[PDB]
């Protein structure tokens, strides 16, 4: 139709922006009719009129005859009364609590829903904001997108810097900025959401409970997707240092983890961004002052995480002098400062906190059965989600990876004498007692750096590409003589870094000689254990050998020259040794693991592979 | 829509009536 | 105020709709989500400047923009007691919520709006141009002045 309405105006115009998204520009011209008719809705975010007096005691007063704008409506004993009941709800104006009920009356949704008159009031005020406010992150997408026409994704640029960020064109031109209008925007759905449970869980403590889960998971949306528009924003260099204190207060007072902090950490790592690390405003003078001053808590591992990050961002200043100043300052006791504060926050648990939200980040309801109990062998002492039914979406996801890939090469482009001196401290550690367990710091860094850099080959490509870079470096620096910990996490790590078939060639090809670790120790010590089964064994052994195991059945199944060599390999007999282990007294995981070896192996295979297959499986079950 | 008339006018430098 | 939103009474409502605007209660009067009070705007929308203004209010509100030029622009053409600089505005408010999508509403007929509204409004700054000199000249009689005041500001004349 033509004379839509609020909420079909809104519904219309996504899926006008999908299309865009989606490679469709059948609908440019009618996109842009709508950008001008909505221009009042764009400019306030969310903004619900407070309830007054004079409309309350007017609704109640004569409620035969409504005006509206242009057309006029008659009010009946029955509708009057669910214009009261969501305007105390919601605690919306009666005119504008008014107009969404007819809204409802007008399209007929009560039978589709089959729901009171009322409660469709709560949803179809809800729509808006959803399509509102989701749609705005749709511009900004489009907007950034490198795979469309140069000429179309500027027009959605300065479109957004007037429509949402209220800045006019450059070609002309008492206001509020948008930060602020968006801070209390958000401040807004907190209180509505906290009040929410305090009135509903009192009648609680019917056919409403849908309801109030379909509003909290829009409130949850609208919130990541004022959230994603803040971090566009702010992408954009269109922040203060009053913003960033805010929000550092705002982290400061925070009460209970939830999904609302792990939507604002990627806020907080944009901000360091911009002003810790030296790509945005680049006043030396102004980020001493911001050191001091993150340098209360209600809660540790955030400090420490946040200071953790604010130095490894902020110590790329300190690499030469040519591009800036460094007259008449000291090193080393920066240096030592910065060491000792970095160590307090590891000891606090800011890695064990970092891992922790990763893993919340992408909990999948049913996980493949090839890959269980990996990377769930530490010692979580984070209290985990509420588990309740709210999923995450795919940008923000992308964003924290894209994040937590810049923290890594940060971290290792700029501390290498931390990680240094932190590993021999572990080393050290357990070798004066073994019978205690040391930290696991870089164990769990190497864990975060493999949740980082998963199904993005073009990242991983780079520890291959350049082999005498700081990544190769560390890279091979991290297979020397370790413990059983750093053994499994490089082999996760390496499996994890195999998403396509040129890696997993390239981790073969780097594995083997051409000491960092090597095929020959690693079938020398399954030989070792296969004696010493068949003639117990630690819970660090199985773990090793279901690792070892993983990644065997890994570049199997992405890489082909490993799959020819091993599998007809005279030196090493992989098949041999693997069977001598199952047909050993050994929990089911090792014989799933090597059952998964076998079928990866056997992925491609031909007559002859075939034949030594049976061949095998006759004389070891005969 | 323009058309001009120089012919007949109204002298704007002359009082009405 | 409890008694008053309280009444059925809908010559009273009428009555209280008049006030609010009397009194410049746009607080109170935009606040109110009922259609009775569009429907009351919406006949007497095209009698007066500042009953028209409201019923823009509510559709813009409403996203409804190019209904809103619709009724900016052909206030613009009336014959109502509205200044020159009046009907400036009500254009310019106008081209721009034509310029902009208003669902339900061809690309075809918000341009042919836009339009109409793009041009009248270049007519209209012509003609506050020329007012604006005229008054101002000292060469022109102030006798001839008024007569220039009568029939300038007012409708748009043709170019």
């Amino acid at each position: 139709m033509t004379d839509l309405r609020k909420l079909e105006a809104l519904q219309a115009l996504h899926a006008e922006l999908v299309a865009v998204r989606q490679h469709r520009f059948e609908g440019l011209q009618v996109l842009e009719t709508l950008l001008e008719e909505q221009t009042d809705a764009f400019k306030a975010l969310i903004a619900k009129p407070a309830r007054d007096t004079k409309d309350r005691e007017a609704l109640g007063k004569e409620p035969k005859k409504l005006k509206i704008g242009e057309e006029e409506y008659s009010l009946n004993e029955d509708f009057v009364n669910d214009c009261l009941k969501l305007a105390d709800e919601l605690d919306l104006n009666e005119k504008e609590s008014a107009r969404i009920l007819i809204d409802c009356d007008a399209e007929g949704d009560v039978e589709t829903q089959s729901r009171p008159l009322w409660e469709c009031g709560v949803i179809r005020f809800h729509q808006e904001r959803k399509y509102l406010l989701d749609c705005m992150r749709l511009i900004l997408e489009i907007a950034a997108d490198e795979d469309i026409d140069a000429g179309l994704q500027e027009s959605f640029g300065v479109a957004a810097e007037d429509k949402i960020f209220g800045i006019p064109p450059p070609w002309e031109r008492q206001v509020k900025k948008f930060i602020p209008r968006c801070m209390e925007a958000m401040k807004g759905v907190r209180s509505m959401l906290q009040c929410m449970a305090d009135k509903a869980n009192a009648r609680n403590m019917l056919d409403n409970q849908e309801t109030l889960d379909f509003s909290r998971l829009s409130l949850v949306e609208q919130h990541e997707c004022l959230a994603s528009i803040l971090h566009a924003a702010v992408q954009r260099h269109h922040a203060t240092i009053a913003d960033f204190q805010d929000f550092i207060k705002i982290l400061r007072k925070w009460d209970k983890y939830d999904h609302f902090l792990i939507h604002l950490i990627p806020v907080l790592a944009a901000y360091i961004t911009e002003f810790g690390s030296p790509e945005g405003m680049g006043d030396l003078q102004q980020a001493r002052r911001l050191n001091d001053f993150i340098c209360s808590w209600a809660l540790p591992v955030l400090g420490a995480a946040v200071r953790a990050w604010w130095i490894a961002e902020h110590n790329g200043f300190y690499l030469d002098d040519t591009v800036q100043d460094l007259r008449g300052i000291n090193l080393d006791e920066e240096d030592e400062q910065r060491t000792k504060q970095f160590l307090d926050a590891l000891k606090e648990g800011a890695f064990d906190f970092i891992l922790s939200v990763a893993a919340d980040c992408k909990a999948q309801e049913w996980q493949d059965p090839s890959q269980l109990g990996a990377r769930q062998w530490l010692q979580r002492k984070i209290p985990s989600l509420p588990s309740e039914p709210f999923p995450f979406s795919h940008f923000l996801q992308h964003s924290l990876m894209v994040h937590l890939e810049g923290f890594v090469d940060a971290t290792i482009s700029n501390l290498p004498d931390v990680l240094r001196k932190l590993r021999t401290e572990e080393d050290e550690q357990r070798q004066l007692r073994p019978n205690h367990e040391q930290d696991m710091d870089l164990e769990r860094f190497l864990i975060i750096i493999s949740y980082a850099y998963e199904g993005r080959p073009d990242a991983a490509m780079s520890f291959w590409e350049d082999p005498d870079s700081n990544l190769a470096g560390f890279l091979q620096w991290a297979s020397r003589r370790a413990s059983t910990p750093l053994v499994s996490a490089f082999c996760e790590m390496l499996r994890c870094l195999a998403d396509n078939e040129e890696c997993a060639t390239a981790a073969h090809n780097f594995l083997l000689d051409e000491q960092s670790l090597t095929w020959s120790q690693i079938f020398k010590e399954l030989e070792y254990f296969t004696t010493k089964v068949c003639s117990e064994i630690e819970p660090e052994s199985a773990l090793m050998l279901e690792c070892y195991l993983r990644l065997i059945a890994k570049l199997a199944t992405e890489s082909e020259i490993a799959r020819k060599r091993l599998i007809m390999d005279e030196d090493f007999n992989l098949v041999d040794t693997i069977l001598k282990l199952s047909v050993g007294v050994i929990p089911h995981r090792l014989r799933a693991c090597i059952f998964y070896v076998l079928k990866a192996l056997m992925i491609r295979k031909t007559h002859e592979e075939l034949d030594a297959m049976w061949r095998w499986v006759e004389a070891w079950m005969t | 829509k323009l058309v001009i008339n120089k012919d007949m006018r109204t002298d704007l430098f002359s009082p009405p009536n | 105020y409890n008694v008053v939103n309280d009444s059925s009474d809908e010559v009273f409502h009428f009555d209280m709709y008049e006030w609010y605007i009397e009194k410049g209660w746009t607080d109170r009067i935009l606040s109110i989500d009922s259609p009775h009070v569009i429907t009351y705007l919406q006949r007497l929308a095209e009698t007066d400047f500042r009953h028209a203004e409201l019923l823009c209010r509510f559709y813009t509100t409403r996203s409804r923009f190019f209904e809103a030029a619709q009724v900016q622009t052909n206030l613009a053409k009336s014959d109502l007691n509205i200044s020159l600089k009046d009907r400036i505005i009500l254009l310019s408010r106008a081209k721009g919520n034509a310029s902009v999508n208003t669902i339900g509403i061809s690309r075809q007929q918000q341009q042919q709006l836009n339009h109409e509204a793009s041009e009248l409004l270049e007519i209209a700054h012509i003609q506050d141009d020329l007012l604006e000199r005229l008054v101002a000249d000292p060469r022109i009689p102030e006798e001839r002045k008024a007569e220039i005041e009568e029939f300038l500001d007012g409708p748009i004349r043709t170019l």
